[PDB]
RNA sequence: UCGGAGUACAAAAAACCCUCCGAGUGAUUUUAAUCUAGACAAACCAGUCAAAAUAAUCACUUAUUGAUCCAAAAU
């Protein structure tokens, strides 16, 4: 009983008649490539992708963006072309190349990456750690604006927040320094959200520090709704993730329901859903910049719960399911003696009536 | 007591990056008919075109995490002759700093026998070594 | 079992206790012919005692 | 006495580990090059 | 597997003739 | 040709391995093997 | 820990050092044993974890040897967050 | 089997059962795995493991064995030091 | 020889999926290979079968040379077995509140 | 007695004084370890895989082999 192929059958296209006249890949490599090409299309038969959770596959992106920066095509193409003509033309450069000594001014690279497709790397990095899942839930924004966060670790020291990097609450005890650039017609609201680590409510998060109505680059001038509360992970569960977000507001918004007490160390007082808070102010607030860090329990955190929240310190563990053993048999056949100790309740001789 | 004092027994850690850092997570053991070993959390994927060197960092979801490409105007404009050994080293350091920026210290590299011997890749590997990035992903915990 | 036997006053703690007494309370059974060299002690009621 | 005799057997024969292993490694390494130079002298 | 729409997926040797 | 059985002796103690040697003797018998008592890699020598 | 006289002050303060994880907000040092169904062996277990802690802390000769097998990740992530911590601008 | 002795009228036991088996009190019969002293060098380490084991006998074998065995080997036993005393009872068996 | 487990069968770690004389089914994701060319479960879960691309190890010559002579449009495919892991890796529990 | 193909066309199994091929071992070096989840197979006996835990290849590769007892050996 033969069936009929549904759509294309993979190799059918090439002619078996006259194999000698067909070109080959003599290279393991070429093959590898063409192979992975075929690994990336939607085949009509059960495939790895299908079962292994490509995570929803195609998604129609709900996009709340800062609309794309508008520049002209042919202009930049020409300018670039010329810059290259200049560069290559240089003989000093080619001498530097043949003899294999050259270096790249990594800082300038940081600047230009920051300038062109860097905001996209940001995007897919946030998408990597699931920022969109837990915050805006359906949606994708592009970090048009660079957001630079940091902590002074000493008089001379600064530990910055890149997206994704790991930071200690030793450095998270103090308010962060923030740099981004705009003129002042600007109205801003910047948010620090703790995506996971909420004790009672799996679907909810903690806002440590939240600012509102920030003119231009002015940091302290912004009216703070939520004063700064240091990151407080749990001893057991390692590596919470903390997010710095930037919204552009058009008209100054004032919300007293969002406003919190000034000391505010009580944990029920910070209970938060970026979803709902943004549903509120959506028409005014447009998502802009992104930088976030990974943080796990550290000693200083012990000071928090005792000193700050009048709380006991939760400690957690990691529990892997007890191993699977088959229904015990009355007569284990052909089994190692130690089979018996598999089903052992606990280890102790138990003399029932003796 | 305190109204905040409630915790609940079992904690939800929703962040995917977690376990892979804790090393407790699942790798993909397997294949071993085929190549390369798809066992890893993170992999170094270097694609050398006749024109441009593109070195990537991969997740087994097939999604590339952090990438350094020569077609990117940033490196393209700073130095000369895209195909050169100089350029492979370049893209290497770039991806290295970009790695610590991402924060990932660990990815595995599987060169090809004839590739592993070549220079461009030797000094690629040095760019990553001196970047502070480790190849050879740390082993699993209770694998 | 020992706590039991003192509790129901089979073997009384007052006078000394050796094997013989444990026997007479029918609390234990020894078959010497079967290579039984006596009674031995275990910890089962440790906290009970 | 049996215990101390065995343990002294172990001290004595552990002190002699590196010498024996390096001797036979150098020896077999001499035999491989002796057979490679005998085959390269017999093929010419 | 003969009865499937996919039978012959792995089939190759018509592709390289080394005889 | 033939198949010989030889008893290989450890350096340290009474630990023994037991294995076959070829009658033509292409590679004569000395090994680097596992000894149980001191938990070590040693040279096992060919014996009877 | 602070109210216990039967250990000297060097021993009393050095126990708050290594064991600071199990200590409580009220100053109490908590020791736990599980295994034996008879609580006597659990008493002995705990009193022995105690004797151990006081023995090791009352040894100034304790060097606290650190294994590189479980901590290689911690050292390497320490240094790799140290290259970025290394950026120097005076802040606040 | 001798179901009735000559002189005692009793039921005799086979000795060659006893020399090679062991009865727990649960009824599980325990045995060596055959050929474990046999041609070692010729065998893979894996096999060697599988042989050096002690193993259990299926119901058929057990019943059979019981028939060739009198009461006296079915009695309860407390040996000092007994390696196997740990094993004699059944735990958690739900049938 | 033959295929011991089927699509959609639930498995535990170590159960054998298939056994073969020549490679017919290759191990896919989460399926460990024995030296007798057996396929067994490395992780508890569901068994999935799938046809996928064949990209041989360069250490294997014959394989390599099979790749070498192929026409430039076409790719080799083989059948695989995998396990979709069911039980999560682990869980976080509250041990003590100090 | 053991193994490959057909007989047995697609999971398994399957006889014949059925059809055809083989085995009673070579060749090496890299001496291929302890300990244990879960399995295959199976009347029994034997046979096979094998994660975590501690420190063998090539010859179609599949076959290269015998249980108790009894003897000789030492650990
Ligand atoms: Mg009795
Ligand atoms: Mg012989
Ligand atoms: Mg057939
Ligand atoms: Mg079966
Ligand atoms: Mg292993």
């Amino acid at each position: 009983r033969r069936a009929a192929p549904l759509g294309p059958m993979p190799n059918e296209d090439i002619d078996v008649s006259d194999l000698e006249r067909l070109k080959k890949y003599r290279s393991f490599d070429r093959y590898r490539r063409r192979a992975e090409q075929e690994a990336r299309k939607p085949h009509w038969w059960r495939t790895y992708r299908e079962h292994f959770g490509e995570e929803s596959g195609p998604k129609d992106r709900v996009d709340i963006g800062l609309p794309p920066p508008k520049v002209s095509r042919t202009q930049q193409l020409l300018e670039r072309k010329q810059a290259l003509r200049e560069l290559r033309a240089n003989v000093e450069e080619e001498r530097a190349a043949r003899l294999q000594t050259a270096r790249i001014p990594l800082e300038a690279v940081r600047a230009e990456w920051e300038r062109t497709c860097g905001p996209y790397h940001k995007q897919r990095l946030a998408e990597y750690c699931g920022l969109y899942r837990d915050l805006f839930h359906g949606a994708t924004f592009v970090p048009r604006v660079p957001l630079h966060v940091a902590y002074a670790v000493g008089e001379d020291d600064l530990m910055p927040v890149y997206h994704g990097n790991e930071v200690t609450p030793t450095e998270a005890a103090q308010a962060p320094e923030v740099t981004y650039e705009a003129d002042e017609g600007s109205l801003w609201t910047l948010l620090l959200t703790n995506l996971d680590g909420h004790l009672l409510e799996p679907d909810a998060e903690y806002v440590h520090w939240l600012v509102t109505n920030i003119p231009g680059n002015r940091v302290t001038e912004g009216q703070e709704t939520c004063p700064y509360l240091p990151p407080f992970p749990a001893r057991g569960s390692g590596f919470h993730r903390f997010a710095f977000l930037l919204f552009k507001q058009d008209k100054r918004i004032d919300f007293s329901g969002d406003t919190r007490p000034s000391p505010c160390y009580q944990l029920a007082q910070r209970t938060f859903h970026t979803f709902d808070f943004y549903k509120k102010h959506q028409d005014a607030m447009t998502p802009a910049g992104l930088a976030f860090f990974q943080c796990r329990w550290d000693d200083s955190v012990t000071r928090v719960f005792h000193q700050l929240l009048d709380m006991r310190e939760p400690v957690f563990e990691f529990v892997r399911p007890p191993p699977y053993h088959p229904k015990q048999k009355r007569f284990p056949h052909r089994q190692p003696l130690r089979y018996l100790d598999r089903y052992r309740d606990s280890h102790e001789p138990t003399y029932g009536i003796y | 007591p305190v109204e905040n004092e409630a915790v609940a027994p079992e904690f939800t850690n929703r962040n995917p990056r977690n376990l892979e850092l804790l090393a407790v997570a699942r790798k993909e053991r397997g294949w071993g008919t085929v190549w390369p070993s798809r066992e890893f959390w993170h992999r170094l994927r270097v694609i050398r075109t006749q024109h441009h060197i593109e070195a990537l960092v991969e997740h087994r979801n097939g999604q590339v995490v952090v990438s350094a490409s020569t077609r990117e105007w940033a490196i393209k404009k700073h130095l000369y002759s895209t195909r050169n050994v100089v350029a492979c080293e370049s893209v290497g350091r770039v991806l290295a700093e970009r790695c610590l920026e991402a924060g990932i210290n660990f990815m595995v590299y599987h060169p090809t026998p004839w590739e592993a011997a070549s220079d461009s890749i030797k000094r690629l590997q040095h760019a990553m070594t001196e970047g502070g990035v480790v190849l050879r992903e740390p082993r699993r915990i209770y694998e | 079992r020992l706590q039991y036997l003192i509790d129901l006053g089979r073997v009384d703690p007052t006078q000394p206790i050796d094997l013989t007494q444990l026997v007479n309370g029918r609390g234990v059974t020894i078959q010497p012919s079967k290579r039984d060299y006596g009674v031995q002690l275990v910890e089962e009621g440790a906290d009970t005692f | 006495q049996k215990r101390q005799a065995r343990e002294q057997l172990i001290e004595e024969c552990m002190a002699k580990m590196p010498q024996m292993i390096e001797n036979w490694r150098q020896q077999q390494q001499e035999r491989r090059x002796x057979x490679x130079x005998x085959x390269x002298x017999x093929x010419x | 597997y003969r009865s499937k729409p996919t039978h012959g997926i792995g089939r190759y040797k018509h592709l390289v003739k080394a005889q | 040709s033939k198949t010989i059985l030889v008893k290989m002796m450890s350096q340290a103690g009474t630990g023994f391995s037991f294995n076959t040697k070829r009658s033509r003797l292409r590679e004569k018998l000395t090994l680097l093997h596992y000894d149980p008592v001191v938990k070590k890699k040693v040279l096992f020598v060919e014996q009877k | 820990l602070a109210s216990a006289d039967w250990i000297a002050e060097p021993v009393r303060l050095k126990l708050a050092v290594k064991h600071k994880n199990r200590i409580n907000r009220s100053g109490e040092l908590i020791l736990t044993s599980e295994c034996s169904r008879y609580q006597f062996r659990n008493l002995a277990d705990c009193l022995q974890k105690l004797r151990d802690m006081i023995a090791e802390a009352s040894q100034p000769x304790x060097x606290x040897x650190x294994x590189x097998x479980x901590l290689r990740r911690s050292r390497i992530e320490n240094m790799n967050r140290e290259r970025l911590r290394k950026k120097r601008i005076s802040s606040a | 089997v001798t179901y009735f002795s000559s002189r005692k009228g009793k039921r005799k036991t086979v000795k060659a059962v006893i020399y090679r088996f062991l009865r727990l009190h649960s009824g599980l019969w325990l045995r060596r795995k055959a050929g474990y002293k046999k041609k070692l060098w010729k065998k893979t380490a894996a096999r060697k493991r599988r042989l050096r084991e002690f193993v259990f006998c299926n119901k058929t074998q057990s019943k059979l064995l019981d028939k060739m065995t009198t009461s006296f080997w079915k009695r309860r036993n407390w040996y000092a030091d007994d390696p196997y005393q740990k094993y004699q009872d059944r735990t958690n068996l739900k049938v | 020889f033959g295929i011991k487990k089927m699509e959609g069968h639930y498995v535990h770690a170590g159960n054998i999926l298939a056994t073969q004389r020549h490679f017919r089914w290759h191990p896919g994701a989460h399926v460990g290979l024995g030296k007798n060319k057996c396929l067994y479960a490395l992780e508890e879960g569901v068994v999935r079968y799938t046809k996928e691309v064949y990209v041989p190890n360069p250490s294997n010559s014959e394989a390599v040379d099979l790749v070498t002579r192929l026409p430039q449009g076409a790719v080799l495919y083989k059948t695989f077995v995998h396990v979709v892991p069911a039980k999560p890796e682990g869980t976080f529990k509250l041990v003590a509140m100090l």
